[PDB]
């Protein structure tokens, strides 16, 4: 109210409002869902349209070669944390002849964060993440709020409608996990998962984006008649 | 640094500095340029509000930014200085490493490109000032005429005005400036510039300035006496 | 190779009664080509004056130098800067450039406007000041000057004996150096009137 | 660009069957003067590698404290710090190799030559050189300064190729480290007696071992020999 | 942040004015009267000290007429605080000139120099304009004898004679009335002080209100001399010319 | 580059540069201009290193010229041989001076006088009758102060000038293969094309 | 007063919605994309009949395979040109290729969100870049302040967009010749243009593989606007 | 290394040979000595090959971007100035280059102008750098005449390599030609100097103090 | 005084067929008389079917290879997993070089692969940017041993039909991969007799349409 002009201000109940409009963004996105097994982890992501002559918006960029991420809001942000994900994968790889661990990768994603919701000038960052990936400890998969709380999941949906799908992973919970060595049925889950949050428009081939990281697969992703299997 | 952004845009998508910019520019003298076959004439209003001017030394409002091109402005004179001051170090920067002078269109998009810097650069108000920049280019007889505003908007023009009562100016050109035959000569466009500023100048005496640009570099300054011979004609005319 | 030697030149400045002498010679060089005999490196500020021997761009540098800074005192202060003063900006503006200095050898020369108390003042490159009562030197020559001066100088001449005095001893001090000569010339300074005399001198 | 002003002499190592050894001196000699007679050179990090150093020790402490630094910092948000996520060999030799490197780049090196000796997550042998150039190389025997000169050609006797390791036991490997140590002695003039080994195995982990000695010296030959070619007594 | 508490200095209004420039002339219109009048022969500088009292020390007192060289001079209306940081840097400016070019400065590149100083205060840097006006009276041997005006925005003009601070439109119109091109220093200068004794809102006109300096060719031959006037020369000025 | 001469007569000032670029071995070049008109009364020749030469004279062209421009007048030649000074006497004491001697021909209009200036890679400024840089004086000063009058004209400079060059001709180890000489004067800046 | 780089409680940027507001009070420009090529068309709208219509510039090269239309505020898209001819220019450098479309698209789109208190605001201009490329073939990409861009087989921005865009919906398919598509922009323009379409107030353009970027002449427009007339007058 | 640039009646010819040594060592007979700034301009290889090499490829980049702005063809005048400014801010740091932009313009004509990495920039009819070019231009200036044809001034500029070539250890390897024209430059092939040779001494009856 | 470079000596050889490509390596690294290491890998698979080696200071060697290979990872980042053709490696590695003109990586890089027709390509650079391309390139301590052999057996150079006495060259005809591995051979077999630096072993990087395919070979140890 008189609190949100900046994201250096507290309101009275020691809120954060402009941080809380940056994920009002993420509401406003399409859906986009995260999974994993013990070997595999799988990001679904529907894309969206400007109208019919349009492209549909890319929702999954990789950052290397075991790990990548699905976005939900401002996609110049997601551009930006991603790239800063691919320069500190990339630091890693050089310096220490090492692969980024995931959960590291979520720490270095929250404190780039966090700056932009504690100084004068700046602003939040108006996009979530979810990324996966597999490293020394197998599969992984982490959700990132511009309000800089990354959290390791199961599975998980952002976006608008996301909570259909997060319901039905909640049921899946123990199915899904224990699909160890197929990426097929994985995925499959994932795109069962993402269908609980469509209303009047299904999963057609160059609606749906999938990408898919384990323990001997690259993190690749799927658009166009390759995910037409799925569907 | 003061770094504050001062020209944003407003909710129905206007950037209220640069429109005020604007406002500056109507309020100042008027000023009009017309090209003919083979020259381009500017003419600048002097507002006789200030008697026991000096103006020999007075600040002129036409300027030469090289031996080839002038420029004449509407609006804020100070800032007009520091337009008119970048375009002759420009000009000469670009003799320097081209090793010819500037066309009469690079200028114009040197100095319309310095006044769209200041509408979206930080802690920097935008140029009260709208230019008509005029000239031939170097081994070239076509006549050049080109206007820019504070926005950073530039074209050429046949003929146009700028400045206070400019909507009156222009209303005279558009009906009696034909393209298919534009002023033969010097005379003619002279004459055609006095008369779309007798409109709205008042007295036809130390309130017009004429400069008559030519090719290769041949810029003269109409004298009073000169001037006064063309407003002498005019209305000899005119009762009738 | 040597900045202090390329041009050539030499600056002598005197004490009398109730009058300072400066005088100074007209070589500029390159090396051993003489390149011109109308180089005076005696300038004044005021009644302030100032010889400057050494690197010749650095001569006239800092007589610009010197100018901008006494027309700006004079403007703040309200009065012409006294001698005293100067030697203490000059001194100051050498030492500022204590590792790029100005290749130069400085001789201040005056009456003091209120006391009416003659005095001189010379400098190294670097600003040490020199307050003789007698005499400074300074150039390609100040060898030469100083055994001139040291045997020809007697305190209290007068006006009209000192010029005869310090003209001597620059004349005969130049003729014993190549770099040095091609004319002179003589300041002759009262509290309220100054002469200045070219002398004639050999040509070589 | 500056001198080695304390420095340390050789270090050597070789691969066998389970592991890698790798061994030097306890000297810091200052020139001709054997200045400090207790530097250990070689410095473990956690228990699957040990970083050999030669050159200067000034540079040397200051290395010692960048592991020192690694391991802490390795540790931070890392709930396997001590299981899949602990420092490999590999990780540390990359980060020293980029360090060396980086600073022989600003003309400012470490005047230093590295043997990074381990055994990685997987059992795999690592063995690699780094020095104040920033040039690396791998080899189933390494050593620096004299041992390169010396150490190696016994060493390569016993590990002459890849082949050659999985035949090599650790009582075969460390006999012969312990005779090239003894060879050093005799031969290097910067050398002392005492040096420390170490062992990191595959099975039974890192084994280190201070304050060992060189013995079993040939010297009794000397007394016969007299003069430098015509003296007869 | 910040922001909250910026004025923000350099921004237009609707109407395409510059608030803080309109607001600093508000301030100079009352400010003492300064006039200027050109003459054939010379230049007259005219001021007056805004409401004095007995205690003041007139003769070292300087608030209205400043010496920028030996041939250029200022008359100040507004701040004289704000008047002597640019009166200081328009010395500089001369004195750079002449180091340069080894010749002095004309007056019109001076007044230039000045002016786009002032001027920047108003485009950029957030800062708060100069609340000054002059009146520049100089020679140089390209134009001759010149007087120029600069005000806040930055904007400088020439004049055959004119005035700045209080009362500029009666001053003017005065000024007007009884200015012709043929006049000398001497006339100029009764011209100047009878205006000043019109437009004054002080009772009377006396020495010790006043500053006054003039720049002639009433030089020995062909060279230029400002006079600063002391408190008795404007005294007998003022009894000559039949005020007191 | 190598020799430059100047001489100030009665009305006018003449310029007189050689034509050769040397580049070590060969002659790459026999009808360079080493020169630079600044303003319409005021013509400056160079001679120094390779580059800095033209670079220093175009730049000081670019500044005369941005000046006559702002203030709609031309510099007296005392006035521009004082900017190209102090730009030299700033240069000296660069990272990398420029290695460059300049003569400065001027008609100065307002005294209706010729002036010549020499100014050398320091910034050493003379005002002179006649000036050089190089060894070029060593061969033509005895030679200018033999013959030259303050009231010489034009025609009699032309000719001063031809036995100075001929004098070089003969002892110069170096072939310049002839000179470019420019007069200046009231009317402004003309080459000689036949010397 | 407030940020300018704030959020509005539905979370977008205040600044990026109000430069959109801006967009709209441009200039028409349609973009249409084919297999025989990419045409790109603005409407001029000279403000007065002194104004000569030939220097209104508001189709642009970027490379030989790559042109570019604007729609706003014309005088911003100056920078945003500047810096895809120097991107386009600087990776034939580094790489000795062309650039792709899309990757240009995404480095003119890299500056858009660079604002706050960098440039103090948004652009208030929209951009439709044409191009083609071995990889993608003809491609039309429709770039905003946002930093968004999106791929269009056919797209129009400006004052006249929402109605073109319809149009373009309806008449746009998969096996349009060039000639089809130019004669279809000419159309659109004509139908949401206040003044009367010809080759003055109005403007064509088309990258081809062969050809590359080229801007039609007057005389070349004039004629394909006679042969739209008289299609149109054929039922 | 021996390059040539001529201008005449037909435009410009360019003659390069195509030997790089590093000391004794010949390390290539085929390297390409003339730069193909774009298909107007081109630019002679001498000095450091890298220099030459990079700057010019950097110089077609700036002349593009020129006519993109400008709309207009970059004068040879411009573009060498270009070249000459930008070496001129590295002077002193090392960098070695000897070239002839050489191109043909409305405006200009055929135009040639020496680039050197000291600074100088200079405009001329004929110009020859590298350690053969005073072998070369012997054969030029004794033959040179501005209405020479085109097939006579390329053999011109064939024939003064060869020249260099044969006498200078460091020239050798082929002979590669062009003809600048106001449309753009033409290849006008590669030469391999050791047919050449005998080619031209039993045409011409040169070289009689070698058998064959 | 510090010396920031040094010699690990090593010879590298690069040859295009019609439709393959080979980059070929001796495996031994040294400083001065001793060796460092037998096997030391100096030839590299850069991705996008390129082969790389960066000869003379092994670490400015590394730096660079290291460099490219990051190049062509950010390449495909930022251009949608585009290939990277082999004349934009060259061109890009000309920039890598050229960047340290004045402090310069001292090494002799050549690499190869296959052109955008599939035909087999070389280029070579110089230490400071200078590039071509090749059909035939040796690098490094022997290079001046195996280059005239490669001139006179792979060009046929001074060699002429017999019965022609010198009328007519011997035509080029074109190698097949197989030839081409025996020449590189016979080349390093022949290095290794007259050059000490030369030795140890030989690794071959044989590049088609297919992928890069390696191959390993002895040479005498002393
Ligand atoms: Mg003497
Ligand atoms: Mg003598
Ligand atoms: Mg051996």
């Amino acid at each position: 109210n008189n609190y949100d002009g900046d994201t250096v201000t507290f309101s009275p109940t020691g809120r954060l409002f402009q941080v809380e409009y940056a994920l009002e963004a993420i509401k406003q996105g399409s859906v986009t869902v995260g999974l994993r097994s013990n070997t595999h982890a799988v990001l679904v992501a529907l894309k969206r349209n400007a109208d019919e002559l349009s492209s549909y918006q890319k929702k999954i960029i990789k950052c290397d070669e075991h790990m990548g991420l699905s976005l939900a809001g401002l996609a110049p942000d997601a551009r930006v944390l991603s790239n800063y994900l691919r320069q500190q994968c990339n630091y890693s790889s050089l310096v220490f002849n090492r692969k980024l661990a995931v959960e590291r990768a979520g720490h270095l994603l929250c404190d780039k964060a966090q700056k932009n919701t504690q100084s004068y000038g700046g602003r939040p960052y108006g996009v979530g993440l979810l990324i996966i990936g597999y490293d020394k400890s197998g599969a992984h998969l982490l959700e990132f709020q511009p309000s800089g709380n990354v959290t390791e999941l199961y599975g998980t949906a952002i976006g608008a409608r996301s909570q259909g799908a997060k319901t039905y992973l909640e049921r899946t919970l123990d199915t899904f996990i224990k699909i160890d060595g197929n990426p097929d049925e994985l995925i499959k889950a994932g795109v069962e998962a993402i269908s609980q949050s469509l209303r009047d428009e299904s999963l057609t081939v160059d609606n749906l984006s999938i990408a898919i990281v384990g323990k001997d697969t690259p993190f690749t992703i799927y658009d166009g008649e390759a995910v037409a299997k799925y569907i | 640094g003061y770094d504050r952004a001062l020209s944003i845009f407003s909710p129905d998508g206007h950037i209220f500095q640069v429109e005020y910019a604007l406002e500056a520019v109507k309020r100042g003298t008027c000023a009009v340029g017309v090209k003919g076959k083979n020259c381009v004439v500017l003419g600048c209003e002097r507002r006789s509000t200030l008697k026991l001017q000096d103006t020999r030394i007075t600040p002129s409002k036409v300027s030469k930014i090289d031996s080839h091109v002038v420029l004449s402005f509407s609006g804020l004179n100070a800032d007009s200085r520091i337009l008119i001051e970048k375009a002759r170090v420009e000009a000469q920067s670009h003799r320097l490493t081209l090793e010819d002078p500037v066309t009469v269109e690079y200028l114009t998009r040197y100095v319309a490109g310095v006044q769209q810097r200041y509408t979206q650069s930080g802690g920097v108000r935008p140029f009260g000032v709208s230019t008509l920049i005029a000239g031939f280019d170097p081994r070239d007889d076509e006549p050049k005429l080109y206007q820019t505003e504070p926005s950073g908007i530039y074209s050429s023009w046949s003929a146009q005005t700028i400045g206070r009562n400019s909507k009156t100016v222009r209303e005279f050109l558009e009906k009696n400036y034909d393209r298919k035959e534009p002023p033969a000569t010097v005379e003619e466009c002279v004459k055609l510039t006095v008369r779309s500023l007798l409109e709205v100048v008042q007295t036809g005496a130390k309130n017009i300035e004429i400069t008559v640009v030519k090719p290769d570099s041949d810029i003269v300054a109409l004298s009073s006496e000169e001037i006064n011979q063309y407003v002498t004609q005019i209305e000899q005319e005119k009762q009738e | 190779s040597d900045p202090s030697s390329i041009n050539g030149g030499i600056v002598v400045a005197m004490t009398g009664k109730d009058c300072v002498a400066i005088a100074c010679d007209l070589r500029l060089g390159s090396q051993s080509l003489g390149v011109s005999n109308k180089f005076e490196k005696i300038f004044h500020y005021g009644h302030v004056f100032l010889g400057i021997t050494g690197l010749a761009t650095d001569v006239t540098t800092l007589n610009e130098m010197f100018r901008y800074k006494t027309n700006l005192y004079k403007l703040k202060e309200e009065r012409a800067i006294e001698p005293e003063t100067f030697t203490q900006l000059v001194s100051s503006s050498l030492y500022e450039r204590r590792f790029g200095p100005y290749f130069v050898g400085p001789v201040v020369a005056g009456i003091n406007s209120k006391s009416g108390k003659p005095f001189i003042a010379g400098f190294d490159l670097i600003g040490c000041i020199d307050e003789a009562k007698d005499f400074i030197v300074s150039g390609t020559a100040s060898d030469q000057l100083f055994g001139m001066c040291e045997s020809l100088y007697e305190p209290n001449l007068e006006p009209e004996d000192l010029f005869e005095t310090i003209s001597q001893a620059l004349l005969n001090a130049a003729d014993r150096d190549a770099l040095s000569g091609w004319g002179a010339v003589v300041y002759i300074i009262k509290k309220d009137e100054v002469v200045k005399r070219y002398l004639k001198m050999r040509q070589d | 660009t500056q001198q080695p002003i304390v420095t340390g002499t050789s270090v050597i190592s070789m691969k066998y069957d389970n592991g890698v050894i790798i061994a030097a001196d306890n000297l810091g000699s200052y020139g001709s003067l054997l200045r400090f007679n207790g530097v250990e050179r070689l410095i473990p990090v956690g228990d699957n590698t040990v970083v050999g150093i030669s050159g200067d020790i000034s540079d040397m402490q200051h290395i010692e404290r960048l592991l020192k630094d690694l391991v802490t910092e390795n540790a931070y948000d890392n709930p396997l710090a001590d299981a899949e996520e602990a420092l490999e060999p590999s990780y540390i030799f990359e980060y020293l190799a980029t360090v060396m490197y980086q600073r022989r780049s600003k003309m400012n090196p470490l005047w230093n030559a590295i043997i990074v000796a381990g055994v990685q997550s997987n059992g795999d042998q690592f063995l690699r050189y780094v020095n104040l150039l920033g040039v690396t190389y791998s080899s189933p025997t390494l050593a620096t300064g004299f041992g390169a000169h010396m150490a190696n050609p016994l060493l390569r006797k016993v590990v002459d190729r890849e082949s050659d390791i999985p035949k090599t036991t650790v009582q075969v490997a460390e006999e012969a480290i312990v005779n090239a140590m003894r060879v050093l002695y005799y031969r290097d003039a910067r050398s002392s007696r005492n040096f420390s080994l170490a062992i990191i195995d595959k099975n039974t982990g890192l084994t280190f071992k201070k304050n060992l000695q060189v013995e079993n010296m040939k010297w009794d030959f000397a007394k016969d020999i007299k003069g430098y070619g015509t003296q007869k007594i | 942040g910040s922001r909250r508490y910026d004025s923000r200095t350099t921004i237009f209004s609707p109407e395409g004015r510059l608030y803080q420039v309109e607001y600093a002339l508000e301030s100079i219109s009352h400010a003492g009267t300064a006039i200027g009048i050109m003459a054939s022969d010379g230049i007259v500088l005219a001021a007056e000290r805004k409401v004095t009292s007995t205690l003041l020390e007139q003769d070292t007192s300087t608030e209205k007429l400043y010496k920028l060289n030996d041939k250029i001079a200022v008359a100040v209306a507004g701040l004289t605080a704000d008047a002597e940081i640019l009166i200081n840097t328009a010395r500089i400016h001369a004195q750079n000139y002449l180091k340069t070019y080894n010749e002095d400065i004309p007056v019109e590149i001076l007044v230039r120099r000045l002016s786009d100083i002032k001027q920047g205060y108003t485009q950029h840097g957030g800062l708060r304009p100069f609340g000054v006006s002059f009146i520049y009276a100089g020679y140089d041997d390209r134009y001759g004898y010149q007087l120029y005006t600069s005000n806040p925005s930055g904007n400088y003009t020439g004049w055959k004679a004119i005035s700045v601070g209080a009362n500029t439109s009666a001053a003017q119109t005065l000024l007007q009335m009884d200015y012709k091109d043929d006049m000398k220093v001497d006339d100029a200068i009764e011209l100047a002080l009878k205006t000043l004794s019109k437009t004054t809102d002080s009772s009377a006109l006396t020495y010790d209100r006043l500053e006054f300096a003039t720049i002639r060719k009433g030089a020995n031959d062909g060279e230029v001399y400002q006079k600063i006037f002391k408190p008795q020369e404007i005294k007998d000025i003022l009894v000559k010319t039949g005020i007191t | 580059m190598d020799i430059i001469l100047g001489i100030r007569v009665q009305d006018s000032v003449i310029l007189a540069s050689s034509k050769a670029v040397t580049r070590g071995i060969s002659v790459l070049k026999d009808s360079d201009d080493k020169t630079r008109q600044l303003s319409p009364h005021t013509l400056m020749s160079f001679a120094g290193e390779a580059g800095d030469t033209v670079q220093f004279a175009e730049y000081i062209q670019a500044n005369i010229q941005l000046y006559s421009i702002r203030e709609d007048y031309e510099l007296s030649p005392q006035a521009v041989s004082s900017f190209v000074r102090q730009e030299l006497a700033k240069s000296i004491r660069s990272r990398r001076p420029y290695q460059v001697n300049v003569l400065i021909g001027g008609y100065d209009k307002k005294k209706n006088k010729p002036e010549l200036y020499q100014i050398d890679y320091l910034g050493t400024k003379v005002e002179l009758p006649y000036g050089a840089h190089g060894y070029s004086g060593f061969y033509t000063f005895s030679l200018l102060d033999h013959h030259y009058r303050p009231d010489m004209t034009t025609e009699e400079g032309l000719d001063l000038l031809k036995l100075c060059v001929q004098e070089l001709e003969k002892r110069m180890p170096m072939d310049f293969k002839g000179v470019i000489v420019k007069i200046v004067d009231k009317d402004g800046i003309r080459q000689v094309d036949d010397f | 007063d407030r940020g300018v780089s704030t959020f509005s409680p539905e979370g977008r940027l205040f600044q990026v919605e109000y430069s959109l507001e801006a967009i709209k009070l441009g200039s028409t420009a349609i973009g249409i994309a084919t297999k025989e090529g990419v045409v790109l068309g603005v409407e001029k709208r000279a403000t007065s009949p002194l104004l000569e219509s030939d220097s209104i510039e508001k189709i642009v090269e970027i490379d030989r395979h790559i042109g570019c239309a604007m729609s706003g505020l014309t005088a911003d898209a100056r920078s945003m040109i500047e810096h895809a001819r120097t991107a386009a220019v600087t990776h034939n450098l580094y790489y000795d290729e062309d650039i792709n479309v899309e990757s240009l698209t995404q480095s003119v789109c890299d500056l858009a969100l660079r604002f706050g208190e960098l440039m103090s605001r948004p652009f208030g201009v929209a951009l439709l870049i044409a191009g083609h490329d071995a990889d993608d073939g003809y491609q039309l990409f429709h770039a905003e302040p946002s930093g968004t861009f999106y791929r269009y087989n056919a797209k129009a921005i400006g004052s006249g967009s929402e109605g073109a865009q319809a149009e373009l919906l309806n008449e746009w398919h998969s096996s349009l010749t060039l000639k089809e598509a130019e004669l279809l922009v000419l159309k659109i323009l004509k139908q949401v243009m206040e003044e009367k379409l010809d080759e003055n107030n109005a403007q064509l353009s088309c990258i081809t593989k062969q050809d590359g970027f080229k801007i039609y002449d007057n005389e070349k427009t004039a004629e394909l606007i006679k042969e739209l007339k008289e299609k149109e007058a054929a039922e | 290394t021996t390059t040539l640039a001529f201008r005449f009646q037909g435009g410009i010819i360019v003659a390069v040979d195509s030997r790089a040594t590093a000391g004794n060592w010949v390390a290539s007979q085929t390297v390409k000595k003339v730069i193909e700034i774009n298909p107007f301009l081109l630019g002679t290889m001498a000095g450091c090959a890298a220099d030459c090499q990079f700057w010019e490829t950097w110089l077609g980049s700036q002349c593009r971007l020129h006519e993109l702005r400008e709309k207009e063809r970059i004068s040879v005048a411009a573009a060498s100035k270009i070249l000459s400014n930008l070496v001129y801010q590295y002077k002193g740091a090392g960098l070695s280059m000897g070239t002839m932009i050489c191109g043909y313009t409305r405006k200009e004509g055929p135009t040639i102008y020496y680039v050197d990495s000291d600074g100088t920039r200079l405009k001329g009819d004929i110009f020859c750098v590298g350690s053969g070019q005073t072998f070369a231009y012997g054969v030029l200036d004794s033959n040179y005449k501005w209405d020479l044809s085109v097939e006579d001034a390329l053999y011109l500029g064939k024939r003064s390599i060869l020249a260099a070539a044969h006498r200078d250890a460091y020239s050798g390897g082929s002979v590669n030609l062009y003809h600048v024209t106001e449309d753009g430059w033409i290849y006008h092939g590669n030469h391999d100097v050791g047919e050449l040779f005998w080619k031209v001494k039993e045409e011409e009856g040169s070289f009689n103090n070698v058998i064959g | 005084q510090f010396n920031p470079y040094g010699d690990n000596g090593g010879t590298i050889l690069g040859i295009a067929g019609e439709d393959f490509a080979v980059l070929a390596g001796d495996t031994r690294n040294i400083t001065d008389y001793s060796i460092n290491s037998r096997y030391e890998p100096k030839v590299f698979d850069c991705g996008d079917n390129i082969v790389m080696s960066a000869n003379g200071f092994a670490a400015d060697g590394d730096a660079l290879v290291k460099r490219f290979k990051n190049s062509v990872k950010w390449y495909h980042f930022d251009h949608n997993d585009k290939k990277l053709s082999i004349n934009s490696a060259a061109r890009n590695i000309q920039h890598l070089l050229y960047g340290k003109r004045f402090f310069p990586y001292y090494v002799h890089t050549i690499i190869a692969g296959l052109d955008e027709d599939g035909k087999g390509a070389v280029y070579s650079f110089d230490p400071v940017g200078s590039y071509e391309r090749e059909q035939c390139r040796a690098g490094g301590a022997a290079a001046s041993l195996i280059m005239p052999f490669l001139d006179n057996q792979v060009n046929f150079k001074n060699q002429y039909e017999p019965g022609t006495n010198g009328k007519v060259k011997k035509p080029l005809k074109y190698l097949s991969v197989e030839e081409v591995i025996k020449l590189v051979r016979d080349s390093f077999t022949s290095a290794t007799e007259r050059h000490i630096q030369v030795g140890d072993g030989l690794e071959i990087l044989i590049v088609t349409k297919d992928g890069v395919r390696k191959e390993f070979y002895e040479l005498k140890r002393d």
